[PDB]
């Protein structure tokens, strides 16, 4: 879990203050669409000296064994970034890329930064990737990481992510048409069917205000419009 | 008594039906299909992700070979440089210069996400379809009875006892190999189980990829080490699970050209919605009154009070009309395109019952059956 | 005059999970074409508790007009900053690009450290905006704003940046017909027209050595090379 002490790990780009570093990432896992990263670091968070604790960190310096408290040693990808849980060899936190992750003091000796160019993975949802989690509507699949004190890695967990949307789909119900007036912000992919006594297999790509103009039986229609699960009528004004 | 109507194959919208035997007394029937689920047999094939290259570190014999042989766990491949370094040049100084040998070892494995960011080779066998069919008689709105479309067993359930007759997804829209990556499923075929491809789907294949025990293509091609570093360079084709990701078709889901669902992983089809369904409904004759109310429904007339244009249910009409007897008629629409809301109609001496239909022509143009007298409504609207 | 109060507000990054910083930026305006920067703090800066001044700053932090030098309280992109003009509530700098900007404390442990990513803004001007200043060419009118107070924000105005210039529409006379072999370094706008009894309307965006012919009566020709306003020939073989 968080178990044994810190060591380090040689960074692949440091300034001739270190390089042989602490807080020099051994792996990144992503397939996040929320801006979280689960990092493998050499340094340990999430138990210092003391033991196991939630919000202190520590690190073989590789000129001294000592922890502190998370705030003089900082992890960014430009700006600082605050982890969310610690479990031993593994740090899960908010900062979004994890590509490079590049942990440095700006406090603690000299000025320190080592970045570190390690693996990832990323994968696409089936429509559109995002990273951004906003407060706009509805969510897709994505993957995050769990919350570990205790039994090394987090394991992979599924959860959901929220995802940009853009001003909404004015849907207009028509006889045996139902026009998709569609007003995206960001590139959505437009799927498509109709329901009740029809069914169309259409893939579209949308950006920037269109129409699209579908048949429907007076049944309505389904239409997955990007960054959003189905939204499906099944109306009698088609 | 059987009554035999055809329900779009339509979630939300109860589709009115007559159980029609005048001089008894017709019950209400409306049947919705609420739900209606494919549901096949799927045999798991393999396991196919994003692949994690593994390098293990390379065997160096200064002074000696070093032997290695390809291995089938994964798409391990080694290789076999011999005079990799010199003495006083190279990435170790080995006295001597040509038995000093590198054998140069990476294979690929799963990526520690693939168990829910994998994806799954599935072969499809025949399966069942279960329908959900709500068949209502007598002057309710609901039921709901679940029944067999596949040919097993007739519902032999007390909501009325139901055959359907093939669904219009009485299988699946699927073909004999599906993938389903666990977000979004796809109709994508690939080869069988015992070879994997590189640049295409089924980079990783293994019943269960553990991380070993896979048989891999990802063409992982060794490289002589660069001179005056210790490196076990490779290159390698695109990762065919993520070649696959940017090259597969619409999430069938989204698409699919039944109107379903198409879910993942047990791979089944929820929620279907293209044609009609043939719907056998029992209504028993004890939900008539048997020739002691007579409906015989006589000087019938229908005034449309409101409509409008194509909607859901903006349909107000009143037929107006006189019975020999009070009763219960069905007032129905036997379109799909049109619904009556009621299924209810108040038979008395004068009476007189306005109604809620749906129709979704420009002028809502409906055929309603009370009882014993039908007619098409046109009126103020 | 500026009369708005210091205040503390909260910035998103600061330290390694610390927020709670005063003399955070909330607003910006980046119509300059240069790489100066008209920014808004909640800390008030050009007033101290003697009131105007032109280098010092005051905050909040615990107080409500104390006050530091602009050097104690240093403005970075990654390398310090020195500003310009105080117009109260807001601060005018000088900052390398003009497009990162960060004021911060880099006293002690605890690292307040504010960072707005600034911008650049490029409007039509002449006929087309026009790139950040270079060696290349002369200054033109720019978008912008003043870069001194009034003795509380800082009022647009239309100053000077270096354009981006390159050679202009070389023009080539021939039989009352001018063929404009034109060889910009950079995107120009061509804009035409002819003074003439005909007329070219063509807008067209252009980079490197190209030809744009027009026709002429022999009574002129208009071609804007945008970043300046219309330029004129008249009668020449044109």
């Amino acid at each position: 879990y968080k178990l044994a002490r810190p060591y380090i790990a040689d960074c692949p780009n440091c300034g001739h203050s270190r390089c042989d570093s602490p807080i020099a990432i051994e792996e990144v896992r992503g397939d996040a669409h929320a801006g979280v990263i689960r990092i493998q670091t050499s340094a340990m968070f999430g138990l210092k000296t003391d033991g196991v604790d939630l919000a202190y960190m520590s690190f073989m310096n590789g000129k001294t064994q000592k922890s502190i408290k998370i705030d003089n040693l900082h992890v960014r990808t430009s700006a600082p970034c605050s982890l969310v849980s610690h479990h031993g060899y593994y740090i899960l936190a908010q900062c979004p890329p994890g590509d490079t992750v590049t942990v440095g003091f700006h406090d603690g000796p000299n000025r320190h930064t080592c970045t570190v160019a390690h693996k990832v993975e990323f994968r696409p949802v089936g429509r559109e990737k995002y990273r951004h989690p906003p407060e706009h509507g509805v969510e897709l699949p994505c993957n995050r990481y769990t919350h570990k004190r205790a039994d090394v890695p987090f394991v992979p967990v599924k959860a959901k992510c929220i995802a940009t949307l853009a001003p909404e789909p004015l849907v207009e119900h028509k006889h045996r048409t139902l026009i998709l007036h569609l007003h995206p912000d960001h590139p959505t992919l437009l799927t498509t069917r109709s329901l009740g006594s029809d069914a169309n297999p259409t893939r579209q790509w949308i950006e920037r205000p269109t129409t699209v103009n579908f048949t429907v039986t007076g049944e309505g229609l389904e239409y997955t419009w990007g960054n959003h699960p189905p939204k499906r009528v099944w109306a009698q004004e088609s | 008594y059987e009554h035999t109507a055809v329900m779009p194959n339509k979630v939300g919208i109860p589709y009115k039906a007559l159980v029609e035997r005048p001089g008894y007394a017709p019950v209400h029937l409306q049947i919705q299909l609420v739900n209606t689920r494919i549901i096949p047999s799927t045999n798991l094939e393999y396991i196919t992700c994003k692949y994690k290259t593994k390098v293990p570190s390379p065997v160096v014999k200064c002074c000696g070979a070093t032997q290695c042989t390809s291995k089938p766990h994964p798409d391990y491949q080694c290789q076999v440089f011999t005079g990799v370094y010199p003495f006083m040049w190279g990435g170790a100084y080995c006295f001597c210069d040509t038995e000093n040998t590198q054998m140069s070892e990476a294979y690929v494995e799963r990526s520690e996400e693939c168990s829910i960011d994998h994806a799954k080779a599935y072969k499809v066998h025949t399966g069942t379809v279960q329908a959900m069919v709500n068949i209502t008689y007598g002057s309710v709105s609901w039921r709901s009875a679940d029944v067999y479309v596949n040919g097993e067993t007739p519902a032999k359930i007390g909501d009325a006892k139901l055959i359907i007759g093939p669904l219009s997804s009485a299988w699946s829209p699927f073909d004999n190999k599906v993938v389903v990556y666990g977000h979004e499923v796809y109709n994508y075929d690939f080869p069988e189980y015992g070879t994997g491809k590189a640049g295409s789907f089924g980079d990783l294949q293994s019943r269960t990829s553990t991380s070993n025990d896979l048989y891999a293509n990802t063409n992982l091609k060794l490289q002589r080490p660069q001179a005056g570093i210790v490196h076990t360079p490779f290159t390698q084709a695109p990762s065919g699970f993520e070649r696959w990701k940017r090259d597969k078709g619409a999430p069938l889901n989204d698409v699919a050209p039944f109107g379903c669902s198409i879910a993942l992983e047990p791979l089944r089809a929820e929620n279907c919605a293209v044609g009609s369904i043939p719907i056998s409904i029992d209504i028993p004759d004890a939900a008539f009154t048997r020739i002691s109310e007579t409906p015989t429904v006589s000087d019938l007339e229908c005034k449309i009070t409101e409509c409008t244009y194509a909607s859901d249910f903006g349909g107000i009409a009143t037929v107006a009309y006189k019975s020999s007897k009070a009763g219960n008629c069905p007032i129905h629409s036997p379109s799909g395109v049109a619904v009556i809301k009621e299924n209810d109609v108040t038979l008395a001496e004068s009476g007189s019952f306005t109604f809620h239909f749906s129709t979704a022509n420009i002028h809502p143009a409906f055929k309603l059956q009370v009882c014993t007298s039908a007619v098409t409504c046109k009126g103020d609207c």
